[PDB]
C-alpha cells in the first residue's frame, strides 16, 4: 500500500512537472540502535519507499538525543540519496520556538 | 539531561548559603518548643538578622509569640548571633519546598487584558480587509477594553 502511495505520488510529480515533498517517519528499529545517523535502510523497512524517491533527506538533531550536545539549537539535513546532486549533510539553525529553520 | 544537571548545582548552593543555616536553627527548634509545639512550628526562612518562623494556626501563632524572646536568646547563645528578630507566620499545610520548585523560573502572572492600541491596529487593518474580515476585525477591536483617562 505505502509502495503504491509512492509510485502514484511520483506518478503525480511528473505529470504535473512539480516538486513533491512527502513527509515520512523512521523506523522504530532505529531507536534501539541509537549509535548513528538516521539511513536509508530506515525507510525501507516502512514500505521500499526508497526505489521511487528522487531526493531522501534526514533530519537529525543530537540536542534530542543528548541534551548536552554542542550542537544545541543546530540540525542537520542528511541528503540520504539525490538522483541530479551530491550526498552530504547540511546544518541548520533550529528555532524551535519560532517553528523554523534558517540558514 | 542538560535540565537536571542544572538542578542539584543549584541546590548545593542555596543550602550551602542558608538552607544549612534554616536546618540547624529547626533541629534547635525542636530543643526549644515545648511538648505539642516541636512538631507544628517549623523554621521557613532566615534572611539578614530576621526570621521568619511558621505557626500551622494563629492560636499556636501566638504560644510562639509569648516564647518569642526566649527562642531568639538561645539562638543567640548557640552562635545565631546575627539574629535579632522574628516574625511569626500562619501556614497551614502549604509546601515550603513545593512552591520553590512549582514557582522557581520566574513569576508567572498572567495579564492578558487587551490594550487600546491593539484595538486601533485592529481597525486599521479592517480598512483594507474584505467585508467579512472587516467585521470579525472590528468585532475584536470591540471586544478591547482600556477606557484610559
Amino acid at each position: 500500500e505505502i509502495a503504491e502511495i509512492s509510485r502514484s505520488l511520483k506518478a503525480l510529480a511528473k505529470e504535473l512537472n512539480v516538486p513533491v515533498v512527502a513527509l515520512s517517519q523512521l523506523n522504530r528499529s532505529l531507536e534501539q540502535r541509537a549509535d548513528k545517523r538516521p539511513v536509508n535502510s530506515d525507510l525501507r523497512e516502512s514500505g521500499s519507499i526508497e526505489q521511487d524517491a528522487d531526493l531522501i533527506m534526514f533530519i537529525y538533531r543530537d540536542e534530542v538525543y543528548h541534551p548536552d550536545s554542542p550542537l544545541k539549537g543546530t540540525a542537520e539535513i542528511i541528503i540520504g540519496k539525490q538522483r541530479n546532486g551530491p550526498i552530504g549533510s547540511v546544518r541548520l539553525t533550529f528555532q524551535g520556538h519560532y517553528s523554523r529553520f534558517d540558514n | 539531561t542538560a535540565t537536571d544537571e542544572l538542578i542539584q548545582a543549584s541546590k548545593l548552593k542555596q543550602i550551602q548559603e542558608h538552607a544549612k543555616a534554616i536546618l540547624l536553627i529547626n533541629r534547635q527548634l525542636q530543643d526549644i518548643l515545648p511538648k505539642g509545639l516541636k512538631t507544628q512550628v517549623r523554621a521557613a526562612n532566615v534572611r539578614g538578622g530576621n526570621l521568619v518562623l511558621e505557626a500551622a494556626s494563629a492560636a499556636l501563632k501566638m504560644k510562639v509569640d509569648y516564647e518569642r524572646l526566649h527562642i531568639l536568646t538561645q539562638l543567640r547563645q548557640n552562635g545565631f548571633g546575627h539574629l535579632i528578630s522574628i516574625e511569626v507566620r500562619v501556614n497551614p499545610e502549604l509546601y515550603r519546598q513545593s512552591k520553590i520548585t512549582s514557582e522557581d523560573a520566574r513569576a508567572a502572572n498572567p495579564r492578558p487584558p487587551l490594550s487600546e492600541h491593539a484595538a486601533h491596529v485592529l481597525l486599521a487593518i479592517a480598512d483594507q480587509a474584505s467585508d467579512k474580515v472587516k467585521k470579525r476585525l472590528q468585532s475584536l477591536a470591540r471586544l478591547a477594553k482600556a477606557n484610559q483617562k
